[PDB]
């Protein structure tokens, strides 16, 4: 097959800045390049044909260029709107291969999350589980490090995170992590901690509970 | 142009599924219809190929055997099947249109893609749990409360706060398969001066179970 490689599997850029990305064949593809965008809702529609082309209906700030086995898609003046995934895909020979996409997010300034840390409701107490959640909110870059501790011992087994999508507004993200223990394992230890590691600080961001701090 | 998808999507390991795409706003057998598989894991794959007009069809060679590409003229509609169905095919699947540019092709219109999900769960409504803040004073001048939605399949379910008169400071997680169910979470964080003194529910719509669950946050 035709193995199609995109430089930059991930890319941080401001609005406004000149974003430009580039796929590579695996031997000459005679310009028989098309370029694909995938919105973060999972959408798809052509941007860009044999090579440099560009399609009905799309914004006149997508070009592209390329020959031999090197091409690349640019967008002269980056929109919010355009934050996706882009994908070539070579038309050159069977089977169609395509590249494995680059995503775009728009950088800005580092912020800290904004942890908090709840525990299990007596709700779910009651059905014999304990989940104990902690939201880690509103922080930039997405890069984030949470550890679970208990009496000082680390997580690992229970846990479950979850990230959101780049917030459209104020381009930061946010996640969830929750530890999941059966009431008996839980009522047998006092505090629960979640520790969150990030660029914003040197020292990690610890929010705990005890149990038995029935306030 | 438009291309319509739709075909079985929750399947159990071993069956078969016969996705459709029906297409509209062109001649029909004038252009050829290509299928695409994407697997969470980012990345797209090309399986084969199927032009109405002279029946010619060709696959790619990983999924020629478990596939069968098939048109309905008269309908104006594609099908391809998969069959002997496992874990690993659960992907959204599309089907695009090929048009002739001088010299190749350009997948120039795209289906809006099926969502395949090879799983054992049968349809279980959420279990929501109210999440108050802990211990000791949780926050200063805002404060966040959650909402733990916990086993359900399928998706989605929708979450809302005060029927959705709160928007603002809400976060929704995406759901996550645990064991064959999914698990989400929301939070929202309102001033001190709203809660508890002011009443914040969590309203949370399961539409495959016909379920609606209304989780008040109350103090602990």
């Amino acid at each position: 097959d035709i193995q199609m490689t995109q430089i930059p599997s991930s890319l941080s850029a401001s609005l406004g800045d000149r974003v430009s990305i580039s796929c590579r064949a695996s031997q000459d593809i005679n310009n028989f390049l098309n370029w694909y965008q995938q919105k973060p809702d999972g959408t798809i529609k052509l941007l860009i044909y044999f090579t440099s082309r560009s399609q009905s209906g799309v914004p006149s700030r997508f070009s592209g260029s390329g020959s031999g086995t090197d091409y690349s898609l640019t967008i002269s003046n980056l929109e919010q709107e355009d934050i996706a995934t882009y994908f070539c895909q070579q038309g050159n020979a069977l089977p169609r291969t395509f590249g494995g996409g680059t995503k775009l997010e728009i950088k800005r300034a580092d912020a800290a999350p904004t942890v908090s840390i709840f525990p299990p409701s007596s709700e779910q107490l009651t059905s014999g589980g304990a989940s104990v959640v902690c939201f880690l909110n509103n922080f930039y870059p997405k890069d984030i490090n949470v550890k679970w501790k208990i009496d000082g011992s680390e997580r690992q087994n229970g846990v479950l995170n979850s990230w959101t999508d780049q917030d459209s507004k104020d381009s930061t993200y946010s996640m969830s992590s929750t530890l999941t223990l059966t009431k008996d394992e839980y009522e047998r230890h006092n505090s629960y901690t979640c520790e969150a590691t990030h660029k914003t600080s040197t020292s990690p961001i610890v929010k705990s509970f005890n149990r038995n701090e029935c306030a | 142009v438009q291309l319509q998808q739709s075909g079985v999507e929750l399947v159990r390991a071993g069956s078969s599924v016969k996705m459709s795409c029906k297409a509209s706003g062109y001649t029909f057998t004038s252009n050829g219809i290509n299928w695409v598989k994407q697997r969470p894991g980012q990345g797209l794959e090309w399986i084969g190929y199927n032009n109405p007009g002279n029946g010619y069809i060709t696959y790619n060679e990983k999924f020629k055997g478990k596939t069968t590409l098939t048109v309905d003229k008269s309908s104006n509609t594609a099908y391809m099947q998969l069959r002997s169905l496992t874990s690993e095919d659960s992907a959204v699947y599309f089907c695009a249109r090929s048009e002739y540019y001088g010299g190749s092709y350009k997948f120039d219109y795209w289906g809006q893609g099926t969502t395949l999900t090879v799983s054992s769960a049968g349809t279980t409504p959420p279990s929501v749990y109210p999440l108050a803040p802990g211990s000791a004073a949780q926050t200063n001048s805002m404060v966040t409360l959650g909402c733990l939605v916990k086993g359900y399949f399928p998706e989605p379910v929708t979450v809302t706060w005060n029927s959705g008169s709160l928007s603002s400071g809400v976060h929704t997680f995406p759901a996550v398969l645990q064991s064959d169910l999914y698990t989400l979470s929301s939070s929202v964080t309102v001033p001190s001066s709203p809660r508890p003194s002011e009443t914040v529910t969590c309203n949370v719509a399961h539409p495959a179970s016909s379920t609606k669950v209304d989780k008040k946050i109350v103090p602990r």
